[PDB]
Protein backbone atom coordinates (compact mmCIF):
# COMPACT_ATOMS: atom_id res chain seq x y z
CA UNK A 1 0.00 0.00 0.00
CA UNK A 2 0.98 3.64 -0.30
CA UNK A 3 3.44 5.24 -2.69
CA UNK A 4 7.20 4.95 -3.07
CA UNK A 5 9.26 7.23 -0.83
CA UNK A 6 13.00 7.93 -0.73
CA UNK A 7 13.43 6.25 -4.12
CA UNK A 8 17.10 5.24 -4.29
CA UNK A 9 18.61 2.48 -6.40
CA UNK A 10 20.96 -0.30 -5.39
CA UNK A 11 24.68 -0.47 -6.15
CA UNK A 12 27.90 -2.43 -5.93
CA UNK A 13 30.09 -1.61 -2.95
CA UNK A 14 33.78 -1.15 -3.72
CA UNK A 15 36.85 0.61 -2.33
CA UNK A 16 38.57 3.83 -3.39
CA UNK A 17 41.81 2.02 -4.31
CA UNK A 18 40.12 -0.80 -6.24
CA UNK A 19 41.11 -0.66 -9.94
CA UNK A 20 37.97 -2.60 -11.01
CA UNK A 21 35.73 0.45 -11.49
CA UNK A 22 35.53 0.73 -15.29
CA UNK A 23 35.59 -3.04 -15.84
CA UNK A 24 32.51 -3.38 -13.62
CA UNK A 25 30.67 -0.30 -14.92
CA UNK A 26 31.05 -1.51 -18.52
CA UNK A 27 29.73 -4.94 -17.53
CA UNK A 28 26.72 -3.33 -15.83
CA UNK A 29 26.04 -1.23 -18.93
CA UNK A 30 26.31 -4.34 -21.12
CA UNK A 31 23.84 -6.21 -18.90
CA UNK A 32 21.43 -3.27 -18.96
CA UNK A 33 21.53 -2.54 -22.70
CA UNK A 34 21.81 -6.15 -23.96
CA UNK A 35 18.62 -7.40 -22.29
CA UNK A 36 20.37 -9.41 -19.57
CA UNK A 37 18.63 -7.36 -16.88
CA UNK A 38 15.32 -7.80 -18.70
CA UNK A 39 15.84 -11.57 -18.85
CA UNK A 40 16.72 -11.68 -15.15
CA UNK A 41 13.58 -9.69 -14.32
CA UNK A 42 11.39 -11.94 -16.48
CA UNK A 43 12.89 -14.99 -14.76
CA UNK A 44 12.55 -13.44 -11.28
CA UNK A 45 9.46 -11.18 -11.42
CA UNK A 46 5.74 -11.66 -12.12
CA UNK A 47 5.57 -15.26 -10.90
CA UNK A 48 1.75 -15.15 -10.90
CA UNK B 1 39.28 20.03 -23.40
CA UNK B 2 36.99 22.81 -24.62
CA UNK B 3 34.75 22.74 -21.52
CA UNK B 4 34.56 21.31 -17.99
CA UNK B 5 31.03 20.11 -17.22
CA UNK B 6 28.23 19.11 -19.60
CA UNK B 7 24.60 19.47 -18.49
CA UNK B 8 21.71 18.08 -20.51
CA UNK B 9 19.95 14.92 -21.70
CA UNK B 10 22.87 12.56 -22.42
CA UNK B 11 21.86 8.94 -21.91
CA UNK B 12 24.59 6.76 -20.42
CA UNK B 13 26.13 4.59 -23.13
CA UNK B 14 29.24 2.44 -23.43
CA UNK B 15 30.27 4.21 -26.65
CA UNK B 16 30.37 7.51 -24.72
CA UNK B 17 31.73 6.38 -21.33
CA UNK B 18 35.28 5.72 -22.57
CA UNK B 19 35.85 9.38 -23.52
CA UNK B 20 33.89 11.20 -20.78
CA UNK B 21 32.81 10.37 -17.24
CA UNK B 22 29.36 10.69 -15.67
CA UNK B 23 27.97 11.28 -12.19
CA UNK B 24 25.22 9.45 -10.30
CA UNK B 25 21.98 9.70 -12.33
CA UNK B 26 19.15 11.67 -10.73
CA UNK B 27 16.31 11.07 -13.23
CA UNK B 28 15.35 7.63 -14.55
CA UNK B 29 14.09 7.15 -18.11
CA UNK B 30 14.18 4.63 -20.93
CA UNK B 31 13.02 3.74 -24.43
CA UNK B 32 9.29 3.51 -25.13
CA UNK B 33 6.67 4.01 -27.83
CA UNK B 34 3.40 5.95 -27.91
CA UNK B 35 0.34 4.68 -29.78
CA UNK B 36 -3.02 6.44 -30.04
CA UNK B 37 -6.30 4.72 -29.18
CA UNK B 38 -8.60 5.88 -32.00
CA UNK C 1 28.13 -5.46 9.05
CA UNK C 2 29.19 -5.54 5.42
CA UNK C 3 30.78 -2.08 5.35
CA UNK C 4 32.76 -2.89 8.49
CA UNK C 5 33.91 -6.20 7.02
CA UNK C 6 35.01 -4.43 3.84
CA UNK C 7 36.89 -1.75 5.78
CA UNK C 8 38.55 -4.38 8.00
CA UNK C 9 39.95 -6.20 4.96
CA UNK C 10 37.77 -9.30 5.36
CA UNK C 11 36.13 -8.49 2.01
CA UNK C 12 36.86 -6.44 -1.11
CA UNK C 13 33.81 -6.61 -3.41
CA UNK C 14 30.23 -6.10 -2.21
CA UNK C 15 27.53 -7.75 -4.36
CA UNK C 16 24.23 -7.49 -2.48
CA UNK C 17 20.99 -5.47 -2.57
CA UNK C 18 22.56 -2.50 -0.77
CA UNK C 19 20.97 0.94 -1.04
CA UNK C 20 22.82 4.21 -1.69
CA UNK C 21 23.24 6.76 1.11
CA UNK C 22 25.37 9.87 1.50
CA UNK C 23 27.19 8.49 4.55
CA UNK C 24 27.92 5.20 2.77
CA UNK C 25 29.13 7.06 -0.34
CA UNK C 26 31.47 9.22 1.76
CA UNK C 27 33.47 6.06 2.56
CA UNK C 28 32.43 3.29 0.12
CA UNK C 29 32.20 3.87 -3.63
CA UNK C 30 29.05 2.63 -5.37
CA UNK C 31 28.75 1.46 -8.98
CA UNK C 32 25.84 2.03 -11.36
CA UNK C 33 22.45 1.11 -9.86
CA UNK C 34 20.61 -2.04 -10.90
CA UNK C 35 16.98 -0.92 -10.59
CA UNK C 36 15.21 2.22 -9.40
CA UNK C 37 13.00 1.43 -6.40
CA UNK C 38 11.68 3.16 -3.29
CA UNK C 39 10.11 2.37 0.07
CA UNK C 40 6.53 1.18 0.53
CA UNK C 41 4.27 0.20 3.43
CA UNK C 42 3.31 -3.44 4.01
CA UNK C 43 -0.09 -4.23 5.54
CA UNK C 44 -1.48 -7.70 6.23
CA UNK C 45 -4.56 -8.69 4.23
CA UNK C 46 -7.90 -7.98 5.91
CA UNK C 47 -10.83 -10.36 5.36
CA UNK C 48 -14.15 -8.72 4.31
C1 LIG D 1 17.56 10.10 -8.36
C2 LIG D 1 17.79 8.82 -9.11
S1 LIG D 1 17.07 8.63 -10.66
C3 LIG D 1 17.70 7.03 -10.76
N1 LIG D 1 17.50 6.25 -11.78
C4 LIG D 1 18.01 4.99 -11.71
C5 LIG D 1 17.61 4.11 -12.84
O1 LIG D 1 18.55 3.12 -13.16
C6 LIG D 1 19.77 3.42 -13.68
C7 LIG D 1 20.58 2.38 -14.07
C8 LIG D 1 21.79 2.64 -14.67
C9 LIG D 1 22.15 3.94 -14.86
F1 LIG D 1 23.34 4.20 -15.44
C10 LIG D 1 21.38 4.99 -14.48
C11 LIG D 1 20.17 4.72 -13.87
C12 LIG D 1 18.73 4.55 -10.64
C13 LIG D 1 18.97 5.40 -9.53
O2 LIG D 1 19.56 5.08 -8.55
N2 LIG D 1 18.41 6.70 -9.64
C14 LIG D 1 18.46 7.73 -8.74
C15 LIG D 1 19.28 7.58 -7.50
C16 LIG D 1 20.02 8.75 -6.94
C17 LIG D 1 20.77 7.72 -7.71
C18 LIG D 1 21.75 6.81 -7.01
O3 LIG D 1 22.45 6.00 -7.93
C1 LIG E 1 39.93 -4.61 -17.36
O1 LIG E 1 41.17 -5.26 -16.87
C2 LIG E 1 42.05 -4.49 -16.03
C3 LIG E 1 41.60 -4.70 -14.61
O2 LIG E 1 40.67 -3.70 -14.21
C4 LIG E 1 42.05 -3.03 -16.46
O3 LIG E 1 43.33 -2.47 -16.20
C5 LIG E 1 41.73 -2.95 -17.94
O4 LIG E 1 41.93 -1.62 -18.41
C6 LIG E 1 40.29 -3.36 -18.18
N1 LIG E 1 40.04 -3.57 -19.60
C7 LIG E 1 39.61 -2.61 -20.42
C8 LIG E 1 39.41 -3.01 -21.85
O5 LIG E 1 39.39 -1.47 -20.02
Amino acid sequence: TGELFFRSGFGIGMRKDSPWKQNVSLSILKSHENGFMEDLDKTWVRYQ
Amino acid sequence: QRAVMAVGSLTINEERSEVVDFSVPFVETGISVMVSRS
Amino acid sequence: GMMGELLSGQADMIVAPLTINNERAQYIEFSKPFKYQGLTILVKKEIP
